[PDB]
């Protein structure tokens, strides 16, 4: 019935400002409550604050102490929500979400829970500035072998091998964030050792924001 | 605010066997205002239970939730593939949203020791300037494992990081990759690297080792 | 479930002011014990700075309320104004709603709201229903309201 549509990704600096935007779908938008839910990576779920657009009321979570502002604009249908003085431990995905509906239509019975749930923005809160991977080889019965994806912000890299035509005993490890700010993974696969001297291996490394796209080739020393 | 504890943290069961998963409040909450919530890995949550115990529209029949007061269930009947996830309750009774910390519903299978395989810095990274020592444990349960890193035989601490993927869908095994740090010149000053590796399915900590 | 008595329907007289509105369907509530002695104030305070008319169709219609700490039990207060007694926009428009129907909402959860201006839906649907409302004695109205919104949720 409703989509919840947020905006894209955004990476900034402690202490500025993020203004996530969430525009709704088809029902009605000023009847029911929105929401505001960030989940920190690895972590729960944290209820930001509630408004309901016809009445303009919002009802905020009492521990952000006046860090979150959230308005609804009518006439286009979307949710804002503006997080200011940002910390590094803001760094997470906020998820714009709907109030459940028992029904259809305009006599659709507010329910309470959240039913309706938005993709998710995720929001990464850093001194770090964008910065490129760079690829080291994991060279090699059965063997395993893979690629190091060191030294990159932000977060993601997507990984493939042979472009993809390879898929089983992959493992994209998740990137741990390093003491320098720049993210790091691993991705190995388990291949048979008779492969090793015949086989071509490679690793696609696609870092989309610095549209940066590395293929390394993985062989014995 | 209601403080919502879960219970327990992980759920290790397999497909077939009954789930239930607790939630217990720090206060009376009213039963219409309470819900629990599905998170599948890289989704939004899903809701599945609201009212207490009305499931969500196109939720099947094997959840069911109960409880009133200050204790709240959420049962499972015969839990499926696509049930393995992480579930949250939630309270909305006085004017705040509180979640609980998540229970983690695991597919468990048979012990599987975990094959080792160290890995020393690439040559086109020491031209850069540093050391990255890579040690894999492939295809494990459970979970629990514990990495050490050893140079000369000297126990390393505090300059490693790791990393366990997501349960696979294949054989419900984990895989753990660590990464030893060093500098370039203090890799040149030793010669032994080595990463011992404990687990259930595993007699004896098994040493993987090269030679500089 | 919600407490809705016979005498939390009332008439009001011509030449009322906005506050005086709110006073006057606040007594009931007060004299029940469903609210705190206070609550008049808190409900104008409120209106001043967040408006609550709505520029339904038929008549319109204001929905007076104010935070839940304020409120001990849930219940519903129902004034019909002899003459239209403008209520600011609860929208956003810079000109305001000629009221003559009042619903003074004291719930006990603000995520509640949302399931009251349901239940207002329920009433304010009928357009001849609205229209009745106007011309109905005391008792014609309760009876009226009562059974309407007893089609779903708990009464009394």
């Amino acid at each position: 019935q409703v989509q919840l549509m947020q905006s894209g990704a955004e990476v900034k600096r402690p202490g500025s400002s993020v203004k996530v935007s969430c525009k709704s779908s088809g029902g009605s938008f000023s009847d029911y409550t929105l929401s505001w839910v960030r989940q920190a990576p690895g972590q729960g779920l944290q209820w930001m604050g509630s408004i309901v657009p016809l009445l303009n009321l919002v009802n905020y979570a009492q521990r952000f102490q006046g860090r979150v502002t959230i308005t609804a604009d009518k006439s286009t249908s979307t949710a804002y929500m503006e997080l200011r003085t940002l910390r590094p431990q803001d760094t997470a995905v906020y998820y714009c979400a709907r109030e459940g509906a028992e029904g259809w239509g305009w006599f659709a019975k507010p329910v309470g829970a959240l039913g309706v749930w938005g993709q998710g923005t995720t929001v990464t809160v850093s001194s770090a500035s964008t910065k490129g991977p760079s690829v080291f080889p994991l060279a090699p019965g059965t063997a395993a072998l893979g690629c190091l994806v060191k030294d990159y912000f932000p977060e993601p890299v997507t990984v493939s091998w042979n472009s993809g035509a390879l898929t089983s005993g992959v493992h994209t490890f998740p990137a741990v964030l390093q003491s320098s700010g720049l993210y790091s993974l691993s991705s190995v696969v388990t291949v048979p050792s008779s492969s090793l001297g015949t086989q071509t291996y490679i690793c696609n490394v696609n870092h989309k924001p610095s549209n940066t796209k590395v293929d390394k080739k993985v062989e014995p020393k | 605010e209601i403080v919502l504890t879960q219970s327990p943290d992980t759920l290790s069961l397999s497909p077939g066997e009954r789930a239930t998963l607790s939630c217990r409040a720090s206060q009376s909450v009213g039963s219409s205002y309470f819900a629990w919530y599905q998170q599948k890995p890289g989704q939004a949550p899903r809701l599945l239970i609201y009212g207490a115990s009305t499931r969500a529209t196109g939720i099947p029949g094997r959840f069911s939730g109960s409880g009133s007061g200050t204790d709240f269930t959420l049962a499972i009947t015969r839990v499926e593939p696509e049930d393995f996830a992480v579930y949250y309750c939630q309270q909305f009774d006085k004017s705040h949203v509180t979640f609980g910390q998540g229970t983690k519903v695991e597919f468990k299978r048979t012990v599987a020791a975990p094959s080792v395989f160290i890995f020393p810095p690439s040559d086109e990274q020491l031209k850069s300037g540093t050391a990255s020592v890579v040690c894999l444990l492939n295809n494990f349960y459970p979970r629990e494992a514990k990495v050490q890193w050893k140079v000369d035989n000297a126990l390393q601490s505090g300059n490693s990081q790791e990393s366990v993927t997501e349960q696979d869908s294949k054989d419900s095994t984990y895989s753990l990759s660590s990464t030893l740090t060093l500098s370039k010149a203090d890799y040149e000053k030793h010669k032994v690297y080595a990463c011992e590796v404990t687990h259930q399915g595993l007699s004896s900590p098994v040493t993987k080792s090269f030679n500089r | 479930g919600i407490h809705f008595r016979r005498h939390y329907v009332r008439h009001l007289p011509k030449e009322v002011s906005q506050n005086d509105i709110i006073k006057a369907l606040a007594s009931p509530l007060i004299n029940d014990g469903m609210v705190v002695s206070d609550f008049a104030d808190h409900v104008i305070t409120r209106e001043q700075n967040f408006p609550t008319g709505l520029p339904v169709e038929p008549v319109g219609v204001a929905i007076p309320h104010t935070d839940s700490k304020y409120v001990r039990q849930n219940a519903i207060s129902v004034g019909i104004l002899a003459e239209p007694v403008n209520f600011e926009d609860a929208g956003g428009e810079p000109d305001p709603v000629p009221v003559r129907v009042v619903f003074m909402l004291a719930l006990g959860n603000w995520f509640d709201i949302t399931k009251w201006l349901w239940y207002i839906k329920a009433v304010i649907q009928d357009e001849d229903f609205m229209q009745q409302l106007l011309v109905m004695n005391d008792d014609e109205i309760y009876q009226s309201i009562y059974t309407r919104i007893s089609e779903l949720e708990v009464l009394f």
